């Protein structure tokens, strides 16, 4: 290759440094974020060159990763696969990256003994498929009996909540990660339960809204408070209609006729409002502006507007009020409204919001985000955002496994005690994926500042001669029983965790050679 | 703009005369006494001057502060 | 160590000292105008058009200050010939001696 | 302001003063004890027997790995007045007492890292520094208290071998623990002035030659010298040696001044070849007559003389150095001799075995003496295998020297291991409220600051500071102090009698007295004066 | 050095030319433009105490910063952030409950306790010296517009801020009517009495639809058919104004239209009709909660029903920055009132906008918590005794985290003391005596020179301010110590 | 060559990064400078087609 | 260390670079030499740029590292 070279500008790495520097700077991913594994890990803070710098403190693997600009061609396969777990399960993006890491420190160990890269990629399939049997065997169900069901949501939010900011806050925001989904009863969209984020107060005073929160306040000339309100919805135009007639124009002999089509420029409106009012409504929201002319005759009849609280705004008080869109008004009759207790405006932070209280079919909630710093904020809503995002899916696949290292455990006890059942051109390769699944004990414990010497060989012992349920004591740091402590996993995370892994890492073993092409736009 | 004859008196010399020389003169008196201002009586200071073989000297003796001090104005020097 | 700030920042006797000689930059201009014994002066810019006056008002209009002390008197005289009309003149010398 | 003044005109006060630099406040003082907080975070990660090595690479490439102290300081690149002023407080430690190079740069960097919270607290600058020392005279008179000896150098030479196995416990010499222990004592003693409690410098030689290990060190009863005997056929093994000392080339007298022999008949040219070939035979058998048998010359031969030497039996040395001829005559016992004609027998010295070593591959020859007789002089000769341990062992033995030195210029000493830090602060606490005038946070600040080494020895050990120092300070109040102290490994019990942990008296005396003087001398200083860039 | 009735103020210049001066510890963070990722923290803390408390904005970084100083002597001695954050936040609940101890109660109808509050927090600005007058108008500016004993919170978006050049502090109004910026056209009346005031959104011009219009002419005589129809329609626009009895018209500024013609105003101005023009769209709240009127946007609707009232609409002639129009007394007067701020100097109104603010905001926690304690330190010195007893009963690295929460809490009345020329060895020493003894009410009288008592002093501050002081600082810091890893991306 | 055999990581001129087992691909994304390299990609294009 | 630098033109590192540095340049002298371990090696080409390259063969190990300039 650097011998009679015939490329442009090309360049080309071939069985010397492109596995070595493959290796290099992918597994550097995982030391990145291995700090962040476990329930005593620390935060990063990621900076940017400048020009709004906007300084991020977080704590989740996939915000990190996602912010560095990886130039690394072979790094960059990591960095898509925590993208990937992220957006399928949205928890574990720590465990996945240095799993994946961990397995490729191996594998340049195992070129090292002159092993083809063949016979690992071979090995570790064999391995996988032992782990992923280990976790289907060991898999909790939760069915019926309810209050053992919402148990485990509590201990799925518990252990999520754990590992981020919102540490010694637990007893306020498990609640309200767990309540906010069994209140929806319905589809997992995530977008239902939408978080405010205000300054003041400390993080231990936010709340949960019973209803529904709207920004833009209440008119001009409008009643600010009506007890029983029917509230109605609506998705039309205000005003400048210009009804769908392109290229007209008025032509006329003087000015009076001009005056006159004015005049029936605003019947028309007036209509219009009128049609809307005969449905007999006290709160009207509507997506398009609200001009100064149906302001007043809104005004006029008792009714408040709402213009333009969001783009999406209507669909989802559609959703928590139990109506329609209502883009057109032509038959009163066929157009459903909804009703709530209460519309006054309450003051949240300094801040004039209107309330929608006791609202009907309330499908949606709003959470109250407080805190002293924007810092505070933006990584306590993540915090939400992540175990949301797990619930919602918990409810949907009740399936659960063991945390605190006992999964793991078993995944390599599988693979070692069938690895010790082939020969050794493979088994070296097997037993090379169990000792990765033994990292992440490892590092949990390295991370909190235990003896991992000994956590790690009594965690062994025990899971050698039963004990199926052992794991580590973060507490204490020792060795005690997952399901008296209450420390679970929900069974998707940990699947995608192992398989994920395994299918990233084969992409490195198979590269012998990188070709970079000529850069452009550099000079 | 004024003293441009078409043939000069001496070469380019600088003179200065008058209200705010006596001014200027007295105020580079002020600013020479700070460097021994903080080192009278039981409780002063000392002084750590760096010379420009790169040798220190710490002193609180006026007969040795002023003598590094590389004092230019006419009038200081008094 | 030191503040994070990229620019300068000078703090104690430093700034009390500068802000007696802005001030005093200020003064001495119109210190010489005061009284009918008192002498004009001439203001040329730098693209040659002349102003003759000896008034407090017009000179530090037309003359460009930089010193943050300096914009205060400046100011001060401003504020004189809007309430009172006349005067212009002890205002200036009067303040800044207030202040040494 | 300068370069402006009210009127417009410029105004310079002192040459150049747009480059200058000054800031007074409380900034200097709070400028001096960060730069010095930098200093202390070096050294510290040096003390205490797990102290961990420096690689200090010279302006030149070379590289050189050390522990000591004098070596990681003397290398500094550091261009700050005052933190060059903590590498003199480490000079003056190494010129007086020669062990705490790293104690008296972590005590005082202690005082001025307590002293931070002082001026903080609106205490005068110079009131900090004088209530060092009301504190420090209650350490120093305490640390003379517990004291006490049974070394009498004569053959109870049991706690001297524990001091230098205390000494050399924290360098990297451990694999010969015992060995070195035992050389530096007999260095020492055989030469030592028991009358004035006196040790000459210049009677301990060390030598090495790269290659061997380090349990090859030796202690030899005599002279190592290159040797190189003129004549290469001479045999090179004398049993019972009669030394000729001379300065004198072995050539024909010549004259100092302007010569110029002026040569006219045949007769003159023959004759002064005759005279010349007789002067090369008198200056050798003048050697014969006085039973002479190895002769030492600072200078170099003649041809003809080397075959002389030859059938007269006397083996010689050529080019032998100043002070290697000076070192030879005293060893023997001999004088060193201006001329041949003034050679005479009670100037010989007298040796036993002489021989020269070869070295595998190479060609060092070097000396050794077997048998002397009532030398004052001793030889170390180190081995190792690599030029890096032998360079540390140099060091790691010239301390050991240096303690046994101290022990016998003063027999008084203290138990270390921190015991002797732990109960001064101890005892400047009790007093510090005796009474609190004005200077009780002075006092306290100081009794704090004595704590920074069984802390930092703690931390450098695998301990916790918190736990470990609040037992002991318990332990020894809540019984009649013992020498309580603290180690790594435990050892089983604390109890620095029976680890046998012995530090000179006044070694911490001066280690007291000099570190709390530097930290005055750079604490009553409120303006620097530096230069910037020369243009 | 900003901390107290003896603090000074800083001055700072920006990159622009903008030189401001200010006392406000919040307003000095925001224009220093701190660059250090881990001092930017400080600067949102003073943000929160903007919003949740109005007034603690300096010394809730002081705390913050002595907090995070005093937890060096606890790593340096090994001892793992996570036992230092836990300490700190078991400090923090028992500091809440010591601070109640000092609390007394108090009703919105006691006028001395909304009067010495709004006095003590201008003690440490500029206009300090002219508390004899910003005080009870600090006061009069919130509680007539916040109906006492109705509410448990204050908006204070309805007491607006009047800005002119001229005068001294003396000269500044609490007119309870609206003021506006706006220029009468024409000026041929300048004073209207009893008048009825009446909002228009409706444009007095010439006839527009919104589809494009084109006049085709066809004839001679059919330009003026133009011309005399337009000058009609916009005679009976202001026949209807005329005839419903308004005296002064009240325009909202339009774009796409003209909202006044030349022929318009000519008539309005022979029939006498005063016309203020150029409002903006976000004016017309204010307007019409502190006149009553309401907008009509279909000149037919334009009746009686919108107008409202007016004792005394007139122009005031002012010698200063310009001149400003003062509708004062009306029929129902409605929650809003207008603070006119004057000052020989645009740095010194600035300042004064600020210090009228931090003012306002006094009465806003104690309606929000009808609470207060003796300032000057007091809390500061009740905390540090208090939790050291605490500290006493603890075992284990609580015992040495703890301690250095309260030590920080000296550092307050140890920079008061500075600040006021006093010794602090002595005077902290003194405090911490004094309280022991049993002188809860015992602090810094940087009056007398000396320690007194602060209750005789009138220095007292609301409850919420230590509280909130407490609560928002220590979850900053012990944020900070949890973020410990420095990523520069790419 | 091969199921045996190994594969190649193509970075392309934007960053974008593909690893790559089909002859087609790997060989349109090279910077060949020369005539005859250039028919021998060819090649593997026809048959690719 | 690293933050208040009082060096003129020096530098230092510490607990991070320092160690893996050392570890990195000693296996970097093992694996040149390593060809040469056993009956079985090859032999090495060592030569300079120029200025009398003085083309050398060689197998044993210390003659190779004495002809490197390990910086």
């Amino acid at each position: 290759a650097p011998v009679n070279i015939f490329k442009a500008g090309a360049d080309e790495e071939r069985a010397e440094t492109a596995r070595l520097t493959s290796f290099i700077g992918a597994i550097a991913i995982g030391d990145l974020v291995k700090s962040t594994l476990g329930p005593k890990g620390m935060d990063k803070i990621l900076l940017s060159s400048g020009r709004d710098a906007s300084l991020m403190v977080t704590n989740d693997g996939a915000t990190i990763l996602k912010n560095i600009g990886v130039d690394n061609p072979a790094a960059k396969v990591l960095v898509d696969m925590s993208r990937v777990q992220d957006d399928e399960v949205g928890d574990g993006t720590t465990s996945v990256t240095v799993l994946a890491a961990e397995l490729l420190r191996e594998a340049e160990s195992l070129i090292a003994k002159k092993i083809h890269p063949q016979t690992i990629i071979a090995g570790w399939r064999e391995a996988t498929k032992a782990a992923r049997e280990a976790l289907l065997s060991s898999a909790v169900d939760h069915g019926s009996d309810e209050v053992k069901f919402r148990q485990d949501l509590m201990n799925i939010a518990g252990t999520t909540l754990s590992s981020k900011l919102l540490t010694h806050h637990k007893d306020h925001f498990t609640k309200l990660a767990v309540e906010a989904v069994l209140r929806l009863k319905g589809s997992g969209n995530l977008e239902a339960i939408h978080i405010i984020k205000k300054l003041g107060g400390s993080l231990a005073d936010s709340y949960l809204d019973e209803g529904f929160l709207l920004d833009k306040k209440i008119g001009v000339n409008q009643p600010k408070r009506i007890e029983n309100a029917k509230i109605l919805i609506a998705n039309t135009g205000m005003d400048t209609d210009k009804i769908k007639i392109f290229g007209s124009r008025v032509r006329v002999d003087s000015t009076a006729k001009v005056a006159e089509i004015e005049h029936a420029e605003k019947e028309k409106m007036k209509e219009k409002v009128e049609r809307i009012l005969k449905h007999g409504i006290n709160c009207f929201i509507n997506r398009q502006l609200i001009y100064n002319y149906p302001e007043q005759l809104f005004g006029a009849a008792g009714v408040m507007a709402i213009e333009h609280a969001d783009f999406a705004g209507v669909e989802r008080l559609a959703l928590v009020t139990g109506g329609e869109i209502a883009s057109t008004f032509d038959h009163p009759e066929l157009v459903k409204l909804g009703s709530c207790k209460l519309i006054e405006e309450v003051m949240i932070g300094e801040d004039k919001l209107i309330h929608f209280s006791g609202v009907a079919l309330g499908e949606a909630c709003t959470i109250v985000l407080r805190g002293a710093t924007q810092q505070i904020l933006d990584e306590a809503e993540r915090s939400l955002h992540d175990a949301l995002c797990v619930l919602a899916q918990t409810v949907k696949d009740s399936r659960t496994v063991y945390g605190g290292g006992c999964s793991e455990m078993l995944m390599a006890h599988a693979v070692t005690q069938l690895a010790n059942r082939t020969p050794g051109k493979e088994a070296v390769a097997m037993e090379s994926y169990a000792k990765a699944l033994r990292m992440l004990p490892t590092i949990i414990a390295d991370n909190a500042g235990y003896d991992s010497a000994d956590l790690v060989a009594q965690l062994r012992a025990a899971h050698s001669e039963g004990n199926t349920t052992a794991g580590l004591d973060m507490r204490e740091g020792t060795i005690g029983d997952m399901a008296i402590l209450g420390i679970t996993e929900s069974f998707q995370v940990k699947r995608q965790v192992l398989l994920s892994a395994a299918e990233a890492a084969e992409v490195i073993l198979r590269v012998d050679n990188i070709i970079k092409a000529a850069p452009r736009k550099r000079v | 703009m004024m003293p441009t004859p078409v043939i000069l008196l001496k070469e380019g010399t600088d003179s200065s005369q008058g209200i705010p020389q006596l001014v200027s003169n007295i105020s580079a008196c002020q600013v020479i006494a700070e460097a021994v201002r903080t080192t009278l009586g039981p409780r002063g200071m000392d002084k750590l001057i760096v010379d420009g073989r790169g040798k220190a000297t710490i002193s609180n003796d006026g007969a040795t502060i002023l003598k590094l001090l590389d004092v230019v104005h006419p009038a200081a020097k008094t | 160590g030191p503040l994070s700030v990229f620019g300068d920042r000078s703090t104690g006797e430093t700034i009390r000292s500068q802000n007696v000689m802005a001030a005093a930059s200020i003064a001495n201009i119109v210190k010489s105008s005061l009284g009918p014994v008192g002498l004009d002066k001439m203001l040329v810019d730098d693209i040659g058009d002349v102003t003759i006056t000896n008034d407090g008002a017009t000179i530090l209009k037309l003359l460009e200050v930089e010193h943050p002390a300096a914009k205060v008197l400046c100011e001060l005289a401003d504020l004189q010939d809007k309430e009172v009309g006349d005067g212009t003149t002890s205002v200036v010398i009067i303040a800044a001696e207030l202040l040494k | 302001t300068l370069a402006f003044d009210e009127y417009g005109r410029p105004f310079l006060i002192i040459k150049d003063q747009d480059r200058k630099s000054r800031l007074m406040g409380l900034e200097a003082l709070k400028s001096h004890i960060m730069a010095a907080k930098a200093v202390a975070n070096t050294m510290r990660t040096s003390l205490g027997p797990n102290g961990l090595d420096k690689m200090m690479v010279d302006k030149d490439g070379d590289v050189t790995v050390t522990n000591d102290g004098a070596t990681i300081l003397s290398m500094m690149d550091v261009d700050h007045q005052i933190a060059k002023l903590m590498v003199e407080l480490s000079k003056s430690q190494d010129d007086e007492i020669g062990d705490g190079t790293t104690g008296v740069v972590v005590l005082a960097g202690a005082l001025l890292e307590e002293a931070e919270q002082l001026l903080d607290r609106g205490i005068h600058p110079i009131r900090i520094a004088d209530g060092y020392e009301q504190a420090a005279r209650v350490a120093i008179e305490h640390l003379d208290k517990i004291s006490d000896s049974v070394l009498v150098d004569i053959k109870d030479t049991e706690p001297l071998i524990q001091t230098a196995k205390t000494t050399l416990g924290s360098k990297v010499v451990n694999s010969c623990h015992r060995q070195m222990a035992e050389i530096a004592v007999n260095a020492v003693l055989t030469v030592a002035d028991m009358e004035r409690r006196d040790v000459d410098f210049e009677l301990i030689k060390v030598e090495g030659k790269v290659g061997g290990r380090l349990e090859d060190t030796k202690l030899i009863k005599g002279v190592i010298v290159d040797k190189d005997f003129s004549h290469p056929q001479m045999p090179k093994k004398v049993e019972d040696a009669k030394i000729a000392i001379l300065t004198c080339p072995f050539e024909p007298p010549k004259p100092k001044t302007k010569h110029k022999l002026d040569v006219t008949s045949v007769e003159d040219y023959k004759a002064l070849q005759k005279y010349e070939k007789e002067k090369f035979e008198e200056m050798i058998q003048q050697i014969k007559e006085t039973g002479a048998n190895l002769a030492i010359c600072q200078w170099g031969f003649d041809d003809e003389a080397n075959h002389l030497l030859l059938q007269n039996n006397l083996p010689a040395v050529r080019w032998v150095g100043g002070p290697e001829i000076e070192l030879i005559a005293i060893a023997t016992g001999g004088r060193i001799v201006p001329r041949f004609s003034e050679l005479t027998a009670e100037k010989l010295g007298f040796a036993g075995l002489v021989q020269e070593i070869s070295f595998g591959t190479t060609k060092d020859k070097m000396l050794v003496i077997e048998q002397c007789k009532n030398s004052r002089a001793v030889t170390i000769f180190i081995r190792g295998g690599n030029k890096m341990i032998i360079e540390e062992a140099k060091r790691s033995l010239h301390d050991a020297l240096c303690v046994i030195r101290n022990l016998i210029r003063d027999n008084r000493v203290v138990y270390g291991g921190g015991a002797a830090e732990i109960s001064c602060a101890l005892a400047v606490s009790q007093e510090a409220d005796k009474c609190p005038t004005l200077e009780q946070y002075a006092m306290r600040a100081f009794a704090d600051a004595l704590e920074v080494i069984p802390m930092a020895l703690s931390e450098n050990s695998g301990m916790n500071p918190i736990q470990t120092m609040t037992e002991v300070r318990a332990r020894q109040v809540k019984e009649m102090n013992p020498a309580l102290g603290i180690d790594c490994l435990h050892k089983g019990t604390n109890d620095m009698k029976q680890q046998h942990v012995i530090e000179t008296l006044i070694g911490k005396k001066q280690q007291i007295s000099l570190a709390t003087q530097m930290v005055r001398m750079i604490l009553k200083i409120d303006d620097i004066r530096k230069p910037g860039e020369s243009e | 050095t900003s901390l107290g009735p003896k603090g000074m103020d800083k001055m700072i210049q920006d990159g622009k030319g903008d030189v401001t001066i200010t006392n406000d510890g919040a307003t000095i963070l925001k224009q220093m433009q701190v660059l250090h990722p881990a001092a930017r923290m400080l600067v949102e803390l003073s943000k929160a105490q903007d919003i949740e408390a109005g007034d603690g904005t300096t010394s809730v970084v002081i705390i913050a910063g002595s907090l995070l100083d005093s937890c060096t002597k606890l790593l340096q001695k090994g001892i793992h952030p996570t036992i230092i954050s836990e300490s700190f936040q078991k400090a923090l609940e028992k500091g809440i409950e010591i601070l109640t101890d000092m609390s007394r109660p108090v009703e919105l109808s006691d006028r001395e306790t909304l009067l010495n509050s709004a006095t003590t927090s201008l003690n440490s600005k500029v206009v300090s010296q002219y508390s004899s007058l910003l005080s009870p108008m600090s006061v009069n500016a919130v509680m007539k517009v916040i109906d006492p004993a109705t509410a448990t919170s204050v908006d204070l978006r309805d007491i607006k801020i009047v800005k002119k050049l001229g005068g001294t502090i003396d000269d500044c109004e609490l007119v309870e009517g609206l003021v506006l910026t706006q220029k009468v056209s024409n000026s041929g009346i300048t004073r209207v009495e009893k008048a009825k005031i009446g909002l228009i959104q409706f444009c007095l011009s010439a006839p527009k639809t919104d589809m494009d219009n084109q006049i085709v002419v066809s004839d001679y005589a059919q330009m003026d058919r133009v011309l005399r129809e337009e000058r009609a329609y916009i005679l009976n626009l202001v026949k209807q104004i005329k005839k419903t009895g308004c005296n002064v018209l009240l325009i909202q500024k339009s774009i796409l239209r003209d909202a006044l013609s030349d022929l318009a105003l000519h008539f309005l101005n022979k029939m006498k009709i005063m016309v203020i023009k150029d409002i903006e769209r976000e004016d017309i709240e204010f307007i019409c909660k502190t006149i009553g009127t309401k907008p009509v946007a279909h000149i037919d609707q334009f009746t009686a029903d919108m107008l409202g009232s007016a004792e005394l609409a007139e122009e005031v002639n002012l010698n200063g920055s310009g001149k400003l129009l003062k509708i004062t007394g009306c029929a129902s007067p409605g929650k809003t009132v207008t603070i006119v701020v004057r000052g020989s100097n645009k740095l010194v109104i600035e300042e004064a906008e600020r210090s009228i603010h931090d003012a306002l905001c006094v009465i806003r926690c104690l309606v929000k918590k009808r609470a207060l304690i003796a300032g000057g330190g007091a809390p500061e010195i009740e905390l540090a005794l208090r939790l050291t007893e605490y500290s006493r009963t603890l075992s284990g690295m609580e015992s040495y985290c703890v301690r250095a929460f309260a030590d920080a809490m000296e550092v307050i009345p140890s920079t008061l003391a500075e600040n006021a020329g006093l010794n602090p060895i002595s005077t902290v020493t003194e405090l911490r005596n004094r309280h022991a003894q049993g002188e809860k009410t015992a602090g810094i009288n940087v009056r007398k020179g000396g320690i007194s008592n602060i209750l005789e002093e009138l220095v007292v501050q609301p409850l919420l301010v230590s509280v909130s002081a407490l609560t928002l600082a220590t979850e900053t810091v012990r944020s900070i110590l949890k973020i410990d890893d420095v990523v520069n991306t790419r």
